[PDB]
């Protein structure tokens, strides 16, 4: 009968999302493989052909997906990395670019592009800013308070370490040029940007089994000095927001901070011009430091229970007929 | 994309500064990443370098770091691998494999080229 084999043609469809599932089952225990940020909104329609029908992981432009498995071509096995969101099927770069055509072709100019995902590591790096220029006093000071809480407060879970070389560099513009200088920068091995090179990976080497990364960044004063990379770190700006209250604060570390004041007041005021919503992702003004500390705290906390989800209960074997 | 053919070079003696150049076909070029693996003579496929879509994140395998690195355009759909300082344990068939996916595991790449050989003696 012509019906008795829509039944077959079904009956195939349920036994391929049945091994669809049982895969994404055995990724549950599997560590995270890498970290994308995405650039685009994916909503996850009825005709996108999810190995498991209702299981594609929807996202917004600019979050950030955890990565467990490539299940075929045109899918990975991974979750958003929100609380509550739990593993399903994130499309491939591969199967979002023909989902975009097909949307072109069914929509209603004369004359009728980005990648969705950048790898970046699967913990974001901590980086502090402000109040005014690293490697002074008064930055110093304050910014050294802070990592000496968190070394405390996060202990067994953190792995603060030091950047002294720029990586502001690490961007496709130096790190991936593809003009006929860098072609010749590649081929001595002493060129600066080996280093550079090699502190990226490190860092991504080092948030692979997810402890939170808090990095000491020297050269990094600005987020617009990392907004190029694909570090996609966590930027917390460390204000002082009368520019008054800076003034004596760092007249009064003596005249050998004195002297470079104009440069510390800069500074500080080119961070009060960023728009704050694109440029910081936590904003410590809190007079006091305690109360300074508790804020990023309550912060990384909640990061870390949005990339350490629980595990999911495992099926009774009671239940089983054998 | 499933054609990948990869210019590169012949063999030297030591030291060498030799860009491999592979070409790939059809306008999904920045859907892959790309990666580049060796096989010597005698041994198994090892990774090298990879670089993902937008070019904005590098990997390079630990006998490497420094002295090779991994690059593309995206307008040319070419992608490259700058090898200095050349040594006899980098004699090998070099490969570019092009994945849906990020990773260094050969299983978990799409399409493969042809091969260019290098030796160092
Ligand atoms: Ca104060
Ligand atoms: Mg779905």
């Amino acid at each position: 009968s012509d019906v008795s084999l829509e039944e077959d043609r079904e009956a195939v469809r349920r036994e391929a999302e049945r091994q669809a599932q049982a895969q994404l089952e055995k990724a549950k225990t599997k560590p995270v493989a890498f970290a994308v940020r995405t650039n685009v909104r994916y909503s996850a329609a009825q005709e996108d052909d999810v190995p498991v029908p209702g299981m594609a992981i929807s996202f917004e432009a600019k979050d950030f997906l955890h990565v467990k498995e490539k299940f075929n071509n045109d899918w990975w096995i991974g979750r958003l990395v929100k609380e509550g969101c739990e593993i399903g099927f994130i499309p491939s770069p591969v199967k979002l670019e023909n989902m975009r055509l097909q949307h072109e072709q069914r929509a209603k100019k004369r004359m009728p592009h980005t990648p969705p995902y950048d790898v970046v590591p699967s913990m974001r790096p901590v980086v502090l800013v402000g109040p005014s220029l690293k490697g002074y006093e008064v930055t110093d000071m304050m910014q050294k308070a802070l990592f000496d809480f968190l070394k405390h407060r996060f202990e067994g879970r953190i792995s603060i370490t030091r950047v002294t070389a720029d990586i502001s560099l690490a961007k496709r513009s130096v790190l991936n040029n593809p003009s006929k200088h860098a072609i010749i920068e590649r081929s001595n091995t002493r060129s600066s940007l080996a280093e550079v090179q090699s502190e990226i990976e490190r860092i991504f080497e080092l948030a692979r089994t997810l402890q939170l990364v808090v990095l000491d960044a020297d050269t990094i004063n600005h987020p617009a000095q990392l907004s190029k990379t694909s570090l996609a770190p966590i930027i917390v700006y460390v204000k002082i927001s009368s520019p008054k209250v800076l003034q004596r604060l760092i007249k009064s570390r003596g005249k050998s901070q004195a002297k470079h004041l104009n440069v510390q007041m800069v500074a500080a005021d080119k961070l009060a011009q960023c728009p704050p919503q694109e440029s910081f992702d936590v904003i410590l003004d809190e007079n006091q430091l305690e109360d300074a500390c508790e804020h990023l705290a309550d912060y990384l906390e909640a990061y870390w229970k949005a990339t350490h989800p629980p595990s999911s209960n495992l099926p009774n074997p009671l239940l089983s007929r054998t | 994309q499933v054609q990948l053919q990869e210019s590169g070079g012949g063999l030297v003696q030591a030291g060498g500064s030799l860009r491999l150049s592979c070409v790939a076909s059809g306008r999904t070029f920045s859907s892959y990443a790309m990666g580049w693996f060796r096989q010597a003579p005698g041994k198994e496929r090892e990774f090298v370098a990879a670089i993902d879509w937008s070019g904005g994140t590098a990997s390079h395998a630990d006998s490497v770091k420094g002295r090779f690195t991994i690059s593309r355009d995206n307008a040319k759909n070419t992608v490259y691998l700058q090898m200095n300082s050349l040594k006899p344990e980098d004699t090998a068939v070099y490969y570019c494999a092009a994945s849906s996916y990020w990773s260094r595991s050969v299983d978990e790449y799409d399409y493969w080229g042809q091969g260019t050989q290098v030796t160092v003696s």
